[PDB]
């Protein structure tokens, strides 16, 4: 009933600029004092900025001058404008709402938007379907996409268990990412199973239907 | 010859 | 610039036991004027935001189970887990909100240790489409096993790998395998095999095939 939704993350080259947007619904917005927290690639959490019930801003030293935190009570939105991004600032960005009508305690949390800062180029992904008596398995491969992240779903998300999606692996600016899914042999190819993949900010959206390889040489 | 899906 | 310290680094527990967390601080988060400890605990299930577990070093946030209790004061705080479940397989963090900057600790990963399981494998040739662009990569899939301590394998000039963090449901791990290659070099050989070597697998577990083009 308290929802925080980040927006507008992605990739910038160094020294660039990004304005994040956290959209809040489900409470008296002006009554609480909010903040932002980032999580390093090494999974370390760092506080960033905080903005009081009365716009007193508070920043961690590493971002002073570059980052400006700003709230608009009218539309229930919070912003973190990030100028002159250093290679350190590559991290996942959460907004937080105050615990109560009080200080900046990280009571509630957004889902997190990711900011990647290399100089590298936005590249859409390729999708390669892993097609191969008890139970069969099939997979989906995403060789070469940047920046992170992507969203892999099975049959438009209708496939719940049996999925073991794996963390991406950057080698030479191109993330490689697999996923496994298992059903009884009685299921595939009896019922169509498709890899669904989205890569943001490349604005691509791909679905590669898992089909049996078929015996054709010449 | 798609040697046997599985 | 108060420095938080959480110890130890790793861990190993089993469902039902007790768990003790240790947050060391570089200053007193206790203020004489209100006798309040400005400290909070967090639980971050992998792939999600953290949740606020404990605050004022003791008070349970609403909806927090009873099997979580916060104690300690001043500079050395403690998180209490009465009965560890598997819905608590994650990491844990402590923070202070005395002064700025707000600070977190190094965290503590509890790797549950339940039972040695049997790693299911599944080997996959390159797709009839990847070869058509340039390149090829076999994949084999380890699924639903414990422990995380199992390496797998004969020319190995460039592969990639990927592990899942532990499943919050069945306490398992799982492994990927990016056996990347050149397209034409994939025809220079015929017999293609992965193989695992577990803690319960003295005699390894194998999955194999021959190049479908011969």
């Amino acid at each position: 009933e308290v929802q925080l939704q980040e927006s507008g993350g992605g990739l910038v080259k160094p020294g660039g600029s990004l304005k994040l947007s956290c959209a809040a619904s489900g409470f008296t917005f002006s009554t609480y004092a909010m903040s932002w927290v980032r999580q390093t690639p090494e999974k370390r959490l760092e506080w960033v900025a905080s903005i009081s019930t009365g716009d007193n801003t508070y920043y961690t030293d590493s971002v002073r001058g570059r980052f400006t935190i700003s709230r608009d009570n009218a539309r229930n939105i919070l912003y973190l404008q990030m100028s002159s991004l250093r290679s350190e600032d590559t991290a996942m960005y959460f907004c937080t709402r105050g615990r109560g009508d009080r200080g900046d305690l990280f009571g509630y949390w957004g889902q997190g938007t990711l900011v990647t800062v290399s100089s590298a180029k936005t590249t859409a992904p390729s999708v390669y379907p892993l097609a191969p008596g008890s139970s069969v398995t099939l997979g989906c491969l995403v060789k070469g996409y940047f920046p992170e992240p992507v969203t892999l779903t099975w049959n438009s998300g209708s496939l719940s268990s049996g999925v073991h999606t794996f963390p991406a692996v950057l080698q030479s600016d191109l993330y490689t990412l697999s996923s496994s899914v298992t059903v009884t042999s009685s299921t595939w190819p009896s019922q169509s199973i498709t890899c669904n993949v989205a890569h943001p900010a490349s604005s691509t959206k791909v679905d590669k239907k898992i089909e049996p390889r078929g015996p054709t040489i010449k | 010859p798609i040697y046997d899906i599985n | 610039d108060i420095v938080m310290s959480q110890s130890p680094s790793s861990l190993a527990v089993s469902v039902g036991e007790k768990v003790t967390m240790s947050c060391k601080s570089s200053q007193s988060l206790l203020y004489r004027g209100n006798q309040m400890n400005y400290l909070a605990w967090y639980q971050q299930k992998p792939g999600q935001s953290p949740k606020l577990l404990i605050y004022w070093a003791s008070t349970r946030e609403s909806g927090v189970p009873d099997r979580f209790t916060g104690s300690g004061s001043g500079t050395e705080f403690t998180l209490t887990i009465s009965s560890v479940k598997a819905e608590d397989l994650t990491v844990y963090y402590c923070q202070q909100y005395y002064t700025y900057p707000r600070t977190f600790g190094g965290g503590t990963k509890l790797e549950i240790k339940r039972a040695d399981a049997a790693p299911t494998v599944s080997i996959f040739p390159p797709s009839s489409e990847q070869l058509t662009s340039g390149g090829a990569s076999v994949v084999c899939f380890l699924n639903n096993f414990y422990p995380k301590d199992i390496n797998v394998k004969e020319r190995q000039n460039g592969v990639l790998n990927s592990w899942t963090d532990q499943d919050s449901k069945d306490s398992t791990y799982s492994m990927s395998s990016t056996l990347t290659l050149t397209k034409d070099e994939y025809e220079r050989h015929n017999s293609y095999t992965c193989e695992a070597t577990h803690k319960t697998s003295t005699s390894p577990i194998v999955k194999s095939f021959n190049r479908g083009e011969c």
